[PDB]
């Protein structure tokens, strides 16, 4: 594998997803694949839709092989089915080999294929746990760090607020600069790290810490925004309104039902507390205005949104941020992105370390 | 989910193995399987995949035309037909599917 080769392997179309190129069977069909580490599975489409331009064809492929079953992953707002197969893939920028990998090829689904999107499948980078139909259907990282004979760590970039890049093996040096802070993995499904704290405008939401990992906290990037429990997301709200030098925001701008227009310096940071590897400190990620009002007069829109399940760092936050998935080492790494600056200004900061002497030992519910 | 790795032995270069791994406790007839390979003081090496109807076989360049994965899907078996043996080869051979290994088996070649 070569890192530096990586740099750049994913595009993004403008608050879209970030989807890297793929070569898949014999002779090889390039797919778009959205980068995905909230699920599991190696899933493209296999027959024409009407929101994509091309699909694998299986009958193309002289190595493709079919597992003889199907399989149905059903999502909140959608679902698809698809034949569970097995084929050669290759991915350009990164590598100069094939690897014999899973590969579901959808052939029915409902909300998944959206308009004016540029991905026709998604790479699911989480643990086995999620994959489906069960968890011995060997995921597409598992198949590529053994094969490829790359550490069990991958790592990501997103460049769209200021494409990115999808370190497959490893950490790429000048894809950061400072310091790279860790957070332990809690529990190997999704990503799943222990969220101690939020401060909106360095004013802390005085809510119990488990509030914030009731379900669970995710590092997701399948996922388009911050996604916060209801009153986690509420108490939120409040404290940006109140910090907010701006006469008013609309209920209809926090739900995401109206856009903030105008023809910065009026908006709070937003940080969230992490706890470290040694769990008497922590560290703080911290988002400007610039990543959490998105653009869309120039007219925005809220980027974080209510949750009825997990809190989920999406890409609302992932865009400020290169982040580790190391898997080897049972933790996810952070270094603030140098691609994360507008007009000049970094809109992203990570900093500590901090104390954790006024939190619980475990602020995920037990 | 089980695998058990045997076969491996003591021989002399220009020898020959043949490495197995019994698994259980999943479908194996449907499951990619994978040797590995690792010897103390070097990195992990991968030496060959077979699909989970053993029509597609990869290698690696290390052990192509010397090395013949293979399996027994009605046996729940994978083998490793290892020839032309070098001291290089040396190394715990190991199996590994779904981010499961098996504890693996030693293989050491030496002229001593
Ligand atoms: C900035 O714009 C975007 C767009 C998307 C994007 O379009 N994502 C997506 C689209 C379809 C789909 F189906 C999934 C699944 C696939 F499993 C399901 C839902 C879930 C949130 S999840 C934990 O409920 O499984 C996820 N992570 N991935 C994700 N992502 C990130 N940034």
């Amino acid at each position: 594998a070569n890192f530096l080769a990586m740099v750049d392997n994913l595009q993004g179309d403008s608050g879209r997803g970030y989807y890297l190129e793929m070569l898949i069977g014999t002779p090889p069909q390039k797919l778009q694949i959205l980068v995905d580490t909230g699920s599991s599975n190696f899933a493209v489409a296999g027959t024409p839709h009407s929101y994509i331009d091309t699909y694998f064809d299986t009958e193309r492929s002289s190595t493709y092989r079919s597992k003889g079953f199907d399989v149905t992953v059903k999502y909140t707002q959608g679902s698809w089915t698809g034949f569970v197969g097995e084929d050669l893939v290759t991915i350009p920028k990164g590598f100069n080999t094939s690897f014999l990998v899973n590969i579901a090829t959808i052939f029915e689904s409902e909300n998944f294929f959206l308009p004016g999107i540029k991905w026709n499948g998604i790479l699911g980078l989480a643990y086995a746990t999620l994959a489906k139909p069960s968890s011995s259907l060997e995921t597409f990282f598992d198949s590529l760090v053994t094969q490829a004979n790359i550490p069990n760590v991958f790592s990501m970039q997103m460049c769209g607020a200021g494409g990115g890049s999808l370190v497959l093996g490893g950490i790429e040096p000048s894809l950061y600069k400072g310091d790279i802070w860790y957070t332990p993995i809690k529990e190997e499904w999704y990503y799943q790290i222990e969220i101690l704290k939020l401060e909106i405008g360095g004013q802390s939401l005085n809510l119990d810490c488990r509030e914030y990992n009731a379900d669970k906290a995710i590092v997701d990037s399948g996922t388009t925004l911050l996604r916060l429990p209801q009153k986690v997301f509420d108490a939120v709200v409040e404290a940006v309104a109140r910090a907010s030098l701006i006469p008013e925001f609309s209920d209809g701008f926090w739900t995401g039902s109206q856009l903030a227009c105008w023809t910065w310096s009026y908006f709070p940071k937003i940080s969230i507390y992490l706890r470290d590897e040694n769990s008497s400190r922590s560290f703080r990620i911290t988002i400007l205005p610039q990543l959490y009002i998105q653009p869309m007069y120039e007219c925005y829109r809220f980027g974080i949104s209510p949750s009825t399940n997990a809190l989920v760092i999406g890409a609302t936050v992932m865009e400020g941020f290169y982040v580790i998935f190391d898997r080897a080492q049972k933790r996810v790494g952070f270094a603030a992105s140098p691609c994360a600056e507008i007009a000049g200004a970094a809109v992203s900061e990570i900093s500590g370390p901090f104390s954790t002497e006024d939190v619980a030992s475990n602020c995920v519910p037990a | 989910v089980q695998l058990q790795e045997s076969g491996g032995g003591l021989v002399q270069p220009g020898g020959s193995l043949r490495l197995s791994c019994a698994a259980s406790g999943f479908t194996f007839s449907s499951a990619i399987m994978t040797w590995v390979r690792q010897a103390p003081g070097k990195g992990r090496e991968w030496v060959s995949t077979i699909g989970s109807d053993g029509s597609i076989t990869t290698y690696a360049d290390s052990v192509k035309g010397r090395f013949t994965i293979s399996r027994d899907n009605a046996r729940n078996t994978l083998y490793l037909q290892m020839n032309s043996l070098k001291p290089e080869d040396t190394a715990v051979y190991y199996c590994t599917s779904a981010g499961r290994r098996g504890p693996g088996t030693q293989v050491t070649v030496s002229s001593h």
